RNA sequence: AGCUAAAUAUUGGCGAGAGACCGAUAGCGAACAAGUAGAGUGAUCGAAAGAUGAAAAGAACUUUGAAAAGAGAGUUAAAUAGUACGUGAAAUUGCUGAAAGGGAAGCAUUGGAAAUCAGUCUUACCUGGGUGAGAUCAGUAGUCUCUCGAGACUAUGCA
RNA sequence: UUUCAAUGGCCCGUCUAACACGGACCAAGGAGUCUAGCAUCUAUGCGAGUGUUUGGGUGAUGAAAACCCAUCCGCGAAGGUGGGAACGCCCUUGUGGCGUGCACCAUCGAAAGAGCAUAGCUGUUGGGACCCGAAAGAUGGUGAACCAUCUAGUAGCUGGUUCCUGCCGAAGUUUCCGGAUAGCAGAAACUCAGAUCAGUUUUAUGAGUAUGUAAAAUGAGAGUU
RNA sequence: UUGAGAAGCUCAGACGAGUAGGCAGGCGUGGAGGUUUGUGACGAAGCCUUGGGCGUGAGCCUGGGUCGAACAGCCUCUAGUGCAGAUCUUGGUGGAAGUAGC
RNA sequence: GCGAAACCACAGCCUGGGGGGCCAGGCAAAAUCAGC
RNA sequence: AAACUUUCAGCAACGGAUCUCUUGGCUCUCGCAUCGAUGAAGAACGCAGCGAAAUGCGAUACGUAAUGUGAAUUG
C-alpha cells in the first residue's frame, strides 16, 4: 500500500523499451504472507491426489494382513474458503512484483531489465519456439531457462518406478490474454508455464509453497489485472463481491517508524548496549588491601593497639569480695 | 580458548555389550524395576544435560576450527571470511577430480581442508 | 518492503541459506560476510555495499 | 504470554513496534497495547460501530478529538442509522464499517498510524469488546 | 390390462489411461511352472521360488584321479561376476596371528605394557635498496555497453 | 584397541521380598491407524453475517487440476451509584487533587448482537478400532465327524505395545451417594502491593501446666474463579 | 565497538532426584512440491573397519577396503515412519553330541 | 558307517550370615573316563 | 609350556539381510455390450523336427485359406 512505482515500462519483442507505460495494478500492493500461502497451497496441492488402498479381502505373521488396511474413503481432498484462496493469489501475485522475493525463490533473473516484466502484445502471436528463445534472450530471461535445462536429474528413489523419473526447476511463467499461438510457441521450452490471466493457479504462482514466482506479463494481460482483483475499496469486475484485503500495519516497514521523528522525540534517555560486566570476582576485603580501602574509608587511621595503661596499674580487689571468693 | 570435553567415552546402551540384537546407541531404560533407572552406584552412567560442553567451544575440532561440508567448488568460497574459525570438510561422495580442485582453491583462501589427501596421490 | 523481505526469506525459506550447525551461511554472490544475518543478507538489506 | 500464537508476519511487525514502545517510554498505554496483541482471537472480541459511538458520545458527549483504540475488529451495527464523526484505530475493519465511518466522519487507522499520531497514547480511549457469550 | 429411451448402478466381460500405492517375508495365494507342485477318500486345502556378464566370450588345451571334481591354464574391465553366479550383513563354523584363563566370565572408573592413528607445521610471514616488467600512471590519443563519468577494451609511453 | 592391576558392579522385561512368567542366538516383519459425530484450545478468512465443489460454466500447455457461479439451503441473528483498564488537567514535583471511566464485579432500576467456514492439537463416543489369545452358534456342503462362509464369534481379562533430551510433578485419606464433591499437581483470565496471608512463636481475654479466642514477633508477595 | 537472524545480542541471580501424569524442543525412515548454476563410472547407494571428528543424546560427518547405478542437504506436505521382549511370524544357524540310538 | 531330539537368561565347589550371584571365610591348577 | 576354553584381528566357509531394479500387484478413472442345441464354459486325449509342472492347435492338429507388411527362423 504505502508507496510504490506508479508506471511500469512496457517492453518490446526485440528487447528495447517502449514509450507507452501502464499504471501499477492494485494487486501488487496486497499483503505478502509467507504463511497464508503455505496453508492454502498445502491444501490445494492435495486436490489431484489419486487414491490408493490394498485389497479388502494377524499383522505380525508373514502372509498375514497389514494392520488396519488403508481405505479409499480416506479424506484425500480438503476444503478451503474461497476468500482465503482468493487471498493467496492476491498475495502471490504481489510477490511476483518484488525483485527480491524472486531471487530467494531460486530464479536466475539477475540480468532481467525490469520487474514486473511486461512484454508487448505482439508476443501473443509468436508461432514457433525459435521466436520464443529469441525473446527470452533479448530481455535476458533465458538464464532461468538454462537453470531448468542444466538441472534435470533422475528422481531419487522409487518415483521413477512410478512414472516420474526426472526432477527439474521452474522457469518463468508467461501470463497471456488471448491464445493466438503464444501457448504453442512457449510450451516446449523447459520450465516455462503458460496460464491465462483469469484462471491463475496457486500451484504455479507459489510452487512448493515458496512465493516469488518469476512472472513474465503480457501487456494485454497486465491491463486485466485491475478487473480480476480490482482494488482495496473497489469491486473486482471479474468477481462478484471481491474486495482486495488490507493490512494490519499501514506502513509495510516497522523498523522505519521506530527511527522516525514521531517516536525518537518522546522516548526516554537510552541506556547502553550490551552492558559491562561489573563485579566479576568476589574480592575479599580482609585478605585484599585495596578493596578494603574501597569499602571502608577509615583504614588510614585505626591505631588498633593504644597504650591506655602503664606500669602504674592498681589492684582493685575488695576484701569482702575476696572473702566471698575464697569462702569454701 | 582451549577446547575441552566433559566426557570422552560415549554412552553405551545397557546390556548392549552382551546381546548382539541390542545396539550400542543409547536408549533410556523404561522400567522402574531397573537397577539403572534408579541409578544404583556401580552401574553405567547416563546422558544428561550436565555433560553439555561449553557454548563457545562447541562443535569445534580439537584444533579449534569447526567443520563445514564443502560438496563443490563454490561451497568453499563462503569460507573466505571465516578461515580462522572453520575447517572445510569435503563431503564423501565428491569425485576424486572435483576434490582436487577444491584443495587447490581452499589453499588460496588459507582454509584448512581436513581430508584433502583422499584419492589424490601426489607426484 | 524490507522487513517484508526478511520475514519471508529470513525465516521461512531462502534459496541461498545453508543450515550449518553453529551458524547459517548465505550462498549469495553479493554477501559481505558469508552468513545469513539480518544486517548481512543482501535481499532484506536494501541499501548494500 | 510472551509471543503471539499467530504466524501473521504483519503482526510480528506490530509486536516488534509496541514492545519497543513499551520499554523506551513511561506510558502504561504501550504496556497495555502490547499486553493485548498476544491475546488469542477469542480473547480479543469484536466491538460494533454503535457501541463505539455510544461510549464516547454519552453523558456530556466528550468526543472532541480522542481516537478510540480497540485491539480487535471494528465490526458494524446497522441498527445505527446515522454515524457520528468518529475516529477509530484497530487492526481489522470490516468492509461495511470502514465505509460507514468515511461516508460521514473521520479516520480509520491501524496501530501503525496510531503510533505516529499518539506515540505515547495521549488523548485516546482504550476500549475492549464484551468477552461474554452468555454460555460459551 | 400393457408398453417405453435419458439422467442412475457396475470388485464381472472386451479394451484404455493413470497413480504423493507395494518394491520379491511387501503388493493378488500366485512378478518365476501358480490354483502349478503337493495334502486329503471327498467337499476342499494349497506353497517355496526374481537379478552371471555389456556381450557366454559359460573356461580350449595339459595333467592327477574309476567317478565326482582338483590343479595348472585361458576369456573378461571385473572370476574380489564361474550358473552353489549383482552387492553378500548378522548369528554360526574351521585355520592363522597375538593374548588371557588356580572350583566364573560379562561391564563401568583410573592408569601401565604392546600395537597403531591423527595433528597444516610445512614453511610461511613481514621489512629496505637496486635492477627490470605496466596500469587502475600518462601537463596522453580511440571503440563499445551503460550513466558529465562508471566499468570493458584496443593502441603508444611506461616518465 | 587387546590385556593387566586397584575398586565397584546380584539378569533383563512383565508382574506383586523372592518368585512365577518370557528369554538359545541372528536377521527381516510386527502393534492407538483410517472415517463419521460432539466438545475444548489455538491459527486463518470474512463478520450480522457466514459457507464455491449437489450441480452449472469453464479449462488446447495431467482437462479428475485451477478458475468462475445462478436458485435453494444449513448455522446465527437502551438506568443511576461504587469500584476498575487507560488517558487528560493539576500543584503538595510527586503524593494527592481533578475529569472522562472500557471489560469484569457489587449496588439499588426495570440491557446496543458474535458468529460462520477451514485447518491443527488433545479428548470423547461409534465403527474391526492398538496387536494377539478366550469353549460358541448359524447356513450351506463332504463322508459316514469333517470342510469352507458369515467371523476380522467372545475379556470383566492374560501377554506385548518400537527414538533422545529438558521442565513441572502428586494422592495413595476423606465426604456423601461404582458415581460425587473437596484436597494434592496443573492452564489461562482477572484480581490486590497490602496486614492479604503463614503444619510458627509471643502478649491479652477468658476457660478447669494444659483449652480456644484477638491484636505483636518473625519470615514470604498473596487471591479469585 | 560494528554483538539488528529483536525468532538476534547481552548482564545478573537462584535452581537441578523423580512414579501416575502434564508440557516443550529436537533425531531418524519411505514417498510429494520447491530449492542447492546439488553429488555421481576419476565410482552413487550399500557393506565392513585394531582410523579420525562432532553432538548431553537420539544421530551425523569423514579416512581405508569392498562394490557397481543411482543419490542426498535445506524449507514445507505426507505416513503402512523407529523394536530386545508378545510360550511373537518367516527364514538361518548353534550347545546338547558324533552323545541318544540302528 | 549312519545319526537325532528334548532342552538351552548366564551358569556350575563348600561353611556361616542376609541363593548359584551378596558379605566374611575354607580354599583354588589343566584334559578325561567308569560306578554315583 | 603345548592342547582345550574364552577374547581380539585377518582369511576361508555358512547364510541370504541391506542397497539398486521391476514385462508383477493393488487402487482410481474412461469407452464399450459381445456366450449356448449353428453344440457354450469345463474335461480327456492327441498333435512340435529335436520339449521336459508352459503355450498354441484339432487327424487341414505349436495350424490352412484371404489380405497386408515385406526376406526371414534359429539352439
Amino acid at each position: 500500500m504505502a508507496a510504490a512505482r506508479p508506471t511500469v515500462s512496457i517492453y518490446n519483442k526485440d528487447g528495447s523499451v517502449s514509450s507507452e507505460t501502464l499504471a501499477l495494478p492494485f494487486v501488487f500492493k496486497a499483503p505478502i504472507r509467507p504463511d497464508l500461502v503455505r496453508s492454502v497451497h498445502t491444501a490445494v496441492a492435495k486436490n489431484k491426489r489419486q487414491p490408493y488402498a490394498v485389497s479388502e479381502k494377524g499383522n505380525m505373521c508373514r502372509s498375514g494382513r497389514m494392520f488396519a488396511p488403508t481405505k479409499t474413503w480416506r479424506k484425500w481432498h480438503v476444503k478451503v474458503n474461497q476468500n482465503e484462496k482468493r487471498y493467496a493469489i492476491a498475495s502471490a501475485v504481489a510477490a511476483s512484483g518484488v525483485p527480491s522475493l524472486l531471487l530467494a525463490r531460486g530464479h536466475r533473473i539477475e540480468e532481467i531489465p525490469e520487474v514486473p516484466l511486461v512484454v508487448d502484445d505482439a508476443v501473443q502471436s509468436f508461432q514457433k519456439t525459435k521466436e520464443a528463445v529469441a525473446l527470452l534472450k533479448e530481455i535476458k530471461a533465458y538464464r532461468d531457462v538454462i537453470k531448468v535445462a542444466n538441472s534435470r536429474k533422475l528422481r531419487a528413489g522409487k518415483g521413477k518406478l512410478r512414472n516420474r523419473r526426472h526432477v527439474q526447476r521452474r522457469g518463468p511463467l508467461v501470463v497471456f490474454n488471448e491464445d493466438t499461438g503464444i501457448v504453442k510457441a512457449f510450451r516446449n521450452i523447459p520450465g516455462v508455464e503458460i496460464v491465462n490471466v483469469r484462471r491463475l493457479n496457486l500451484l504455479q504462482l507459489a510452487p512448493g509453497g515458496h512465493l516469488g514466482r518469476f512472472v513474465i506479463w503480457t501487456k494485454s494481460a497486465f491491463g486485466l489485472l485491475d478487473s480480476v482483483f480490482g482494488s482495496t475499496t473497489e469491486v473486482a469486475q471479474l468477481k462478484k463481491n471481491y474486495f482486495l484485503p488490507e493490512n494490519i500495519i499501514s506502513n509495510a516497514d516497522v523498523t522505519r517508524l521506530i527511527n522516525s521523528d514521531e517516536i525518537q522525540s518522546i522516548v526516554k534517555a537510552a541506556g547502553p548496549s550490551r552492558v559491562k560486566r561489573a563485579h566479576v570476582q568476589k574480592k575479599n576485603p580482609l585478605k585484599n588491601k585495596a578493596v578494603l580501602s574501597r569499602l571502608n574509608p577509615y583504614a588510614k587511621a585505626y591505631k588498633a593497639n593504644v597504650k591506655i595503661n602503664s606500669e602504674k596499674t592498681p589492684k582493685a580487689a575488695g576484701e569482702k569480695f575476696l572473702s566471698v571468693l575464697h569462702e569454701n | 580458548v582451549n577446547i575441552i570435553k566433559k566426557r570422552t567415552k560415549p554412552f553405551k546402551r545397557h546390556q548392549s555389550d552382551r546381546f548382539k540384537r541390542v545396539g550400542e546407541s543409547w536408549r533410556k531404560p523404561r522400567g522402574i524395576d531397573s537397577c539403572v533407572r534408579r541409578r544404583f552406584r556401580g552401574t553405567i552412567s547416563m546422558p544428561k544435560i550436565g555433560y553439555g560442553n561449553n557454548k563457545k567451544t562447541r562443535y569445534c575440532m580439537p584444533n579449534g576450527l569447526k567443520a563445514f561440508l564443502v560438496r563443490n567448488v563454490s561451497d568453499v568460497e563462503l569460507l573466505l571470511m571465516h578461515n580462522k574459525t572453520y575447517a572445510a570438510e569435503i563431503a564423501g561422495n565428491v569425485s576424486a577430480r572435483k576434490r582436487v580442485e577444491i584443495v587447490e582453491k581452499a589453499r588460496a583462501l588459507g582454509v584448512k581442508v581436513t581430508n584433502a589427501g583422499a584419492k589424490v596421490r601426489s607426484q | 518492503q524490507d522487513e517484508v523481505i526478511w520475514q519471508v526469506v529470513g525465516h521461512e525459506f531462502c534459496s541461498y541459506r545453508i543450515k550449518g550447525e553453529a551458524q547459517n551461511f548465505c550462498r549469495n554472490e553479493y554477501n559481505v560476510t558469508g552468513l545469513c544475518n539480518r544486517q548481512s543478507c543482501p535481499l532484506a538489506n536494501s541499501r548494500y555495499a | 504470554r510472551s509471543k503471539p500464537a499467530s504466524e501473521n508476519v504483519y503482526l510480528k511487525l506490530l509486536v516488534k513496534l509496541y514492545r519497543f514502545l513499551a520499554r523506551r517510554t513511561d506510558s502504561r498505554f504501550n504496556k497495555a497495547i502490547l499486553k493485548r496483541l498476544f491475546q488469542s482471537k477469542t480473547n480479543r472480541p469484536p466491538i460494533s460501530i454503535s457501541k463505539i459511538a455510544a461510549l464516547t458520545s454519552r453523558k456530556s458527549a466528550s468526543s472532541q478529538n480522542k481516537t478510540t483504540v480497540v485491539v480487535g475488529t471494528v465490526t458494524d451495527d446497522e441498527r445505527m442509522l446515522t454515524v457520528p464523526k468518529l475516529s477509530i484505530a484497530a487492526l481489522r475493519f470490516t468492509k461495511s464499517a470502514r465505509a460507514r465511518i468515511l461516508k460521514a466522519g473521520g479516520e480509520v487507522l491501524t496501530l501503525d498510524q496510531l503510533a505516529l499520531r499518539a506515540p505515547t497514547g495521549s488523548n485516546t480511549v482504550l476500549v475492549r469488546g464484551k468477552k461474554h457469550a452468555r454460555e460459551a
